């Protein structure tokens, strides 16, 4: 599909997951494809600060 | 088992150069001096 | 025998040695080419061409 | 010459052109859904000087016929100014038919005084029409120089490739309700560049009960829960 | 200086303008009209198929002109619609005056003749569309007729004025019979001569659109054959081209 | 070419024309503001006045289009005045035509219109003359508007 | 003696690897493509391999013809990082002088120096005015250019894919550029990296201005949506030179005054979009 | 730079039957022990030595002056001693040369031999082969006869007188005192105009030819395209006097433009140059040019003019018994059939030209050996008018 | 002449064509038993050989992101795809 939004969540909280278990280059990957997707949402507010 | 002498044809003076493939560099009796498509238009 | 490379001497310029070929090796490739393979079973389609 | 001009061999280089001008960069995605149709389009105004209550992308040509636009919004205005006398002398001359569906293909062919005579200068603007006066709905794009081409869904902006791709990627569909206006807000989301609000984007819906451009206050409760 | 359009001669005595228009008209658009016994038909290629249309107008190409005959277009839509639009009020204008159905041969007239004024005289451009017309009149019976650009329009029976016209033409060209073409026979060569000038073979019935004239007790009926039974032509086709294939 | 000499449509699918006549308006040497208000709209511009002989009575860029509107010219003073002529033609025939008076922002879209007319077709050109009108508008409030030569008519506050 | 360095016999650049001088996804410029270039580097992130057996046939030669728009080298100082791979600015400016006899000795050192390190990639700059332009006639030493032009192509086709380097020219216009290197078999992949492209404008600005941590502790009201919505190129580069502009140190902080400063200058009045819509 | 070439070829064109037979074959035979007694005496009187006399005074006195290094360079002065030449890397040596000195061969421009140590001329190269800067001389005196061409004896006899008014009594006009190089220009549809130059071999049958096709419409700054064919047909009249063959380009590179100014300078400087060249009151020469066109229409006036250019010839279209010698003469070589087919091809025919003749020649024999290979094809009594349908005569939509 | 011996011209490739040329660039690489070729041509509207090799290769592409040597119908399809991104853009449509 072309979901935003739920890609940017999704992505971060693998992020997430990746740096509870310690998984630092997977989840550096995760995050930059992160970034990737979240370049479509101009301001969501809350996403961009989850984000940074 | 001629050549496969490529010349496009859109190189820019049109005189000379090719007299060299023509007779000279050939380096094979045998050849199809394949030129591409002929840039040169209707009357040019 | 013409067309190849020779050594030659210092003043005098004499004949050294019938040195292989020079010139093909360094401008082999100016805009022409020698013979690919690119054998017609690899044409397809036009058959009723060829 | 004084008409739409400039055909080469095989080509119509001047309305190629009016079309490349046409990719403009406003949106405007249409989607007819089973109930009606929905003209959604993004109205982002340059600085905060101007005015979003003053001028308006989407007009009710008439009682249940809205229409959309694309680029050269100057030539938008004249375009919809001369729909509105078109529909109507066809109101009047056949009286009464409380035409909108029955007269949405109508209006489209009559909009040929649209380009097949161009006017020295051909239109730069591709409309969206959406009509309900049948018991069906209907969605008619007319571009600078084409004709009536009755979309399904559709958008006419800077990114309208992708756009229609997402149209057809979320299933523009047929069993969509009325409420194929979230999908359509979604769509503009994809073609947009900031937190669009109430006035940023303005939406018209043609439902069988007629014609409404949506008032900010709806627009902002649509674009809540998104 | 001032911009002057091209409707002039060559140095050699060609009118180079309408004959690109002309060539132009096989680029793009796929139409064909095939004249038979007791019914003649045409048959043209559904261009653009996104699935984001509704087909709603009903009918692209194929244009209803008149109660005794059909039309089909070519060219640029633009041009078409007008065309077709005054091709209705020529023969309407002319039922109004005589009270009758208009020969097809004078409608095509009228409107060749509507062309060759648009590339006669003023700085207009020609129009840029080549139509067929089957009709049906008292005098001649079932009757096909082609017109290009040029306004030069030409009586045929068997014809193709699309992209692959020429290949259209050969095929029907090759598998045409005169007499004893019917109707069915005549769909049949139609369908196939279609499926050849598409290449995708096995073509949706979407992709192809087809409306038959016949002539009914003293009335003429134009139906456009719809999905169901175009589907089923095309049905009956493959069923005849796996058993010619298989039987060699 | 004459995509750049007439009003065409560029290949690249832009209007060069009225691209060059937005120029001169800042063609002349002359700025002007409108302020809309809480219930007033007050707008001036610089009386760029060179040497006294002139009359500084006749020199103005702003008019009285009607009764309740009024309009302030920026660029060649030819056609601002031509503009305002149009303009009040406009005010007193649509007095003549519907009773009540004309509202700021219809007068504006029939300006625009016409602009929009010359932008369209090739005899004509535009007029480099972009003109900010403003009035009181009741159940609105003050109102400003501001016609361009290509006959995009908004503009606010 | 034979002399075992080949890089600075004409310096021309040198070994950029081991240094992170911009990694990757600092990029401010997003993707434009991106991806195509991350098919180029799949050569140097090993998949030699992978191209066989599966059966593909990589991609060797990679011409970028865009502006000065997306830096069209933080992609080689990248990349070259992102997977440790020698990189080489060439500069073809400098190439084109008296050293047009060792022009093609330096393009035989150049490309050892490659076939050295599997892990490299050359990267060749300023092509399209100087170097081997096809439409005005030869010059003087146009000549020697164009002899030169043919040595690189015989050194670019003597690598015939033996090792995994990579070729990568970067010009701004593709026009003038001889066919030679321009036909399919020496190099294919053709890139364009347009203008800021103004959303990916604005994210540049950020990457930037954040680059510089919060443009060096900058204050809150100085919000890029103003100086950034101005529909006027103002290319990746001049992003970057607008943020060092805040050079202003009269205060420890950045306002939005340095910013219109900064916009200000070196720049050209483009506007009037309102009759387009 | 050059003067002419060694015609040391060509052995004897006049094979009879050129068709294998017992005739022929002694022919070969005969050509071929001529050439085997020829190398045989030659060989034999150059080792069969007349005489041996020392180092044939070659080694003695002029080989060792001439010494064993040596560079190659341009002569380019003479002096009545010494000589100046410009030698490799721009060197300029004024030498005495005497040993080896040809002066005949020496010549301005020349390449030369230079000794080193003690820079003197020693000797010359007179091959040097690199006389190409512009070569029209390559194609000279074309081996093509009267014969080539037949059922155009007017045409023939027509130019023939044209150009036997020089060479063949050219007394004459001498003593009538004129010398007219009126050249002849040469009408003829577009399906032909090779064969103009079929009928100026005819003349090519004595002295040398040139030919100046399209040549361009001289937007050089100097101009200098009717001026350099006249320096040439001055190296004709150097050579034997040669005709200038501008077909084409005397229609497109001379055309009865309308226009007066602001138009290619072609109209300002190459019809001007053509009248100064075509006027025998300006050069000399027995030179005459050949002006063939298609277009008889684009005749500018001062072309148009016989007091300058003078013998207007028309070549027509080929009649009946043209068209059957023509075919007779492209089928000799391939046997058509036993049958003769010859007069069916060509009774219903109208419009057709020597090019189209020769095309449809060549296609009927592309067709039989496409696959109805069968020697003299039996399938070629249909097959020629089959491929001289061929189509392509003209196509251009309906319009009618 | 040097032209008039032969004017021999290029159809562009049919459905059947595009089979065989996808039957010749596919036989060198590996891919998963099952494929109708076939019908992946069909669906190419025309186009060309080069087209053909662009669609071969977009699916090595695309199987090199997964890593497999059995290029899938998905992977398949995905470089179908590459036919696309030409389409004909905005609908013009005029003929
Ligand atoms: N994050 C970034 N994204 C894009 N461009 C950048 C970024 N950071 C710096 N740049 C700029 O990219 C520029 C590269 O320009 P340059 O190499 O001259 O262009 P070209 O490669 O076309 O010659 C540098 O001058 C630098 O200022
Ligand atoms: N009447 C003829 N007899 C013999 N050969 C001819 C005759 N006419 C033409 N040819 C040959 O055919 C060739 C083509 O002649 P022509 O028709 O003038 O060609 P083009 O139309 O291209 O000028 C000439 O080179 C000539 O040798």
């Amino acid at each position: 599909m072309d979901d935003k939004a739920l890609l940017v969540e999704v992505q971060l909280l693998e992020s997430k997951t990746y740096h509870a278990l310690s998984n630092l280059p997977k989840a550096r990957a995760a995050l930059t494809s992160a970034r990737t997707t979240a370049n479509a949402i101009y301001c969501p507010p809350k996403l961009q600060a989850t984000l940074d | 088992d001629c050549t496969f002498i490529r010349v496009s044809g859109s190189e820019l003076e049109g005189a000379r150069m090719v007299r060299e493939l023509f007779v000279m560099a050939r380096e094979h009796a045998p050849s199809i001096i394949f030129m591409d498509e002929i840039d040169s238009i209707g009357s040019s | 025998t013409p067309n190849c490379r020779v050594a030659l001497r210092n003043d005098s310029y004499t004949l050294h040695k019938i040195l292989p070929n020079k010139v093909d090796p360094l401008v082999s490739l100016m805009m022409v080419e020698k013979v690919p393979d690119s054998t017609y079973e690899m044409i397809g389609g036009l058959d009723k061409q060829i | 010459f004084s008409l739409t001009t400039f055909s080469p061999s095989g080509k119509l280089v001047q309305i190629e052109y009016a079309l490349a001008a046409v990719a403009g960069g406003a949106p405007s995605v249409g989607i007819k859904a089973a109930n009606g149709v929905v003209l959604a389009t993004e109205k982002k105004q340059k600085s905060i000087l101007y005015d979003e209550r003053s001028v308006h992308k989407v007009e009710p040509i008439t009682k249940h016929i809205g229409l959309v636009y694309s680029g050269m919004g100057p030539d938008y205005r004249v375009l919809v100014h001369r729909a509105r006398k078109l529909a109507q002398q066809y109101y009047l001359v056949y009286q009464e038919p409380i035409p909108t569906a029955q007269l949405v293909q109508r209006v489209a062919s009559v909009m040929q005084e649209y380009t097949q005579s161009g006017g020295v200068r051909p239109f730069g603007v591709s409309l969206l029409i959406c009509g309900w006066n049948e018991g069906r709905p209907y969605l008619f794009q007319s571009d600078p120089s084409g004709a009536y081409f009755a979309w399904k869904a559709t958008a006419m902006g800077k990114n309208y490739v992708n756009g229609k791709t997402f149209l057809e990627k979320r299933y523009n569909e047929d069993l969509e309700l009325e409420d194929a206006i979230h999908t359509a807000i979604l769509t503009l989301k994809e073609s947009f560049e900031g937190q669009m609000t109430e006035d940023n984007i303005e939406v018209g819906i043609c439902n069988e009960a007629g014609f409404r451009r949506l008032t900010p206050t709806e627009v902002k409760d649509y674009l809540a829960a998104i | 200086r001032y911009d002057s359009r091209t409707t002039i001669f060559s140095p050699e005595g060609r009118l180079y303008q309408v004959e690109y228009a002309m060539e132009a008209i096989g680029h793009a658009g796929t139409c064909l009209g095939i004249l038979a016994n007791d019914g003649v038909l045409l048959a043209a290629e559904r261009r653009n198929i996104h699935k984001l249309l509704d087909e709603v107008f009903f009918s692209e190409k194929i244009y209803k002109l008149n109660e005794d005959m059909a039309c089909s277009v070519a060219g640029i839509t633009s041009d078409a619609n007008v065309l077709t639009n005054e091709l209705r009020l020529i023969a309407q204008r002319y039922l109004l005056q005589y009270q009758e159905p208009i020969p097809c041969e004078q409608l095509v007239t009228a409107l060749c003749d509507i062309k060759q004024a648009y590339t006669q005289f003023g700085g207009k451009r020609p129009f840029g569309v080549s139509l067929l017309y089957i009709g049906w009149d008292k005098h001649y019976g079932f009757q096909l007729y082609q017109s290009d650009p040029s306004g030069n329009y030409g009586g045929w029976k068997a014809t193709c004025i699309g992209n692959n016209s020429a290949a259209a033409v050969s095929m029907l060209k090759q598998d045409y019979k005169e007499g004893e073409m019917t109707l069915k026979s005549a769909l049949a060569l139609a369908i196939k001569v279609l499926n050849k000038t598409m290449d995708v073979s096995k073509l949706s019935a979407e992709k192809v659109e087809i409306a038959t004239l016949t002539r009914e007790n003293g009335k003429t009926v134009i139906r456009v054959l719809k999905q169901k039974e175009v589907e089923q032509l095309i049905k009956k086709h493959e069923e005849e081209e796996a058993k010619a294939e298989r039987e060699k | 070419g004459f995509d750049r000499h007439i009003t065409i449509f560029s290949p690249e699918g832009r209007l060069y024309q009225v691209e060059y006549a937005f120029k001169a308006i800042n063609q002349g040497g002359l700025t002007s503001v409108a302020v809309r208000g809480k219930d007033c709209a007050v707008i001036v511009t610089q009386k760029k006045v060179p040497d006294k002989l002139l009359d500084s009575s006749t020199v103005t860029h702003l008019f009285k289009i009607t009764e309740n509107i009024g309009c302030v010219m920026t660029g060649m003073t030819a056609d601002s005045r031509s503009q305002v002529q149009r303009a009040r033609y406009e005010a007193a025939n649509w007095k003549y035509k519907y009773g009540y008076e004309i509202p700021v922002d219809m007068l504006c879209k029939r300006i625009a219109d016409i602009s929009q007319v010359y932008t369209q077709n090739a005899e004509m050109r535009p007029l480099g003359c972009c003109m900010i009108l403003i009035g009181i508008d009741e159940e609105q409030g003050p109102q400003v508007y501001k016609c361009d030569p290509a006959g995009y008519y908004c503009g606010f506050k | 003696d034979v002399l075992p360095p080949e890089a600075d016999s004409s310096i021309m650049m040198l070994t950029s690897d081991q240094k992170p001088d911009v990694m990757y996804a600092d990029i401010g410029g997003m993707d434009i493509q991106k991806q195509e270039v991350r098919e180029a580097v799949e050569l140097p992130l090993t998949h030699f391999e992978l191209y066989k057996q599966i059966g593909i046939d990589p991609p060797r030669g990679v011409l970028m013809y865009g502006p000065p728009g997306c830096g069209k080298t933080m992609l080689a100082k990248a990349v070259a990082h992102h997977t440790t791979a020698a990189f080489i600015r060439v500069v073809g400016s400098e190439f084109v002088q008296k050293y047009l006899g060792e022009g093609p000795r330096m393009v035989r050192d150049v490309f050892r120096l490659a076939k050295e390190n599997a892990p490299a990639i050359i990267f060749i700059d300023e092509i399209d005015a100087i170097a081997t332009k096809r439409f005005d006639a030869q010059t003087g030493a146009d000549r020697e250019v164009q002899r030169i032009l043919l040595e690189l192509l015989n050194q670019m086709d003597g690598f015939d894919q033996n090792v995994n380097v990579k070729v990568i020219m970067a010009t701004n216009r593709a026009d003038t550029l001889d066919p030679a290197l321009l036909r399919p078999g020496r190099l294919d992949r053709k890139i364009e990296f347009p203008l800021p492209d103004r959303r990916q404008k604005r994210l540049i600005f950020s990457t930037i201005t954040s680059k510089m941590n919060l443009s060096e502790e900058v204050d809150l009201e100085d919000y890029v949506a103003r100086p950034d919505k101005i529909s006027g190129a103002d290319i990746n580069s001049i992003c970057q030179e607008s943020g060092m502009l805040a050079v202003r140190e009269n205060r420890y902080i950045v306002l939005a005054k340095d910013f219109e400063k900064a916009y200000k200058t070196v720049i050209k009045k483009d506007e009037q979009e309102h009759e387009f819509y | 730079k050059k003067t002419k070439g060694p015609d040391a070829a060509s052995k004897l064109p006049l094979v009879t039957p050129h068709t294998q037979c017992r005739l022929k074959l002694l022919k070969l035979e005969r050509i071929k022990d001529y050439l085997l007694m020829e190398e045989e005496f030659i060989r034999n009187q150059e080792q069969m030595k007349p005489l041996e006399e020392k180092q044939e005074e070659e080694r003695s006195k002029v080989d060792d002056l001439r010494g064993t290094p040596m560079s190659v360079g341009t002569l380019e002065e003479i002096i009545d001693d010494h000589a100046i030449v410009s030698t490799s890397v721009g060197s300029e040596h004024y030498v005495s040369i005497l040993s080896f000195v040809d002066k005949d061969l020496l010549e301005p421009g020349c390449s030369v031999l230079l000794n080193h140590k003690v820079h003197a001329v020693i000797g010359v190269l007179m091959d040097d082969t690199d006389p190409l800067v512009t070569v029209m001389k390559v194609e000279k005196a074309p081996q093509e006869t009267y014969a080539d061409i037949g059922g155009l004896d007017n045409q023939i006899q027509e130019i023939k007188e044209s150009v036997e008014l020089p060479l063949t009594h050219p007394e004459y006009y001498e003593e009538m005192g004129i010398k007219p190089p009126k050249g002849v220009i040469l009408y003829g549809p577009p399906g032909t105009g090779k064969t103009l130059l079929a009928k100026a071999v005819a003349n090519q049958t004595s002295a040398t030819f040139l030919r100046v096709v399209g040549s361009e419409l001289i937007q050089k700054y100097l101009g200098d395209g009717p001026k350099l064919v006249r320096e040439l047909f001055r190296v004709a009249e150097e050579h034997a006097p040669s005709i200038v063959f501008i077909d084409e380009i005397d229609a497109i590179g001379t055309k009865r433009y309308d226009s007066n100014s602001g138009g290619e300078r072609e109209i300002q400087r190459t019809m001007l140059e053509l009248l100064n060249q075509l006027d025998g009151f300006d050069s000399r020469g027995d030179v005459k040019v050949i002006m063939a066109t298609n277009r008889i229409e684009t005749l500018d006036p001062a072309l148009i003019r016989p007091g300058r250019i003078d013998r207007k010839i028309e070549f027509p279209l080929p009649d009946e018994k043209t068209k059957k010698r023509i075919f007779q003469i492209h089928t000799s070589r391939m046997t058509l059939a036993d049958d003769v087919t010859l007069d069916d091809l060509i009774m219903a025919k109208d419009d057709l030209s020597g090019a189209d003749i020769k095309a449809i020649c060549t296609e009927a024999g592309l067709m039989a050996l496409r696959e109805r290979r069968m020697k003299v094809t039996n399938e070629d009594f249909k097959k020629s008018k089959e491929n001289v349908l061929y189509k392509k005569q003209e196509g251009t939509p309906e319009g009618l | 002449p040097g032209r008039i011996d032969r004017k021999i011209e290029f159809p562009p490739p049919n459905e059947e064509a595009r089979l065989d040329i996808l039957k010749i660039h596919s036989r060198k690489m590996n891919l998963t038993r099952g494929i109708n070729l076939r019908k992946i041509a069909e669906l190419m509207p025309g186009a060309s050989g080069a087209e053909v090799k662009g669609v071969c290769t977009e699916a090595g592409m695309y199987a090199l992101r997964e890593r497999r040597v059995h290029v899938t119908q998905e992977d398949f399809e995905m470089a179908v795809a590459k036919v696309m991104q030409k389409d004909s853009e905005k609908n013009m449509s005029i003929k």
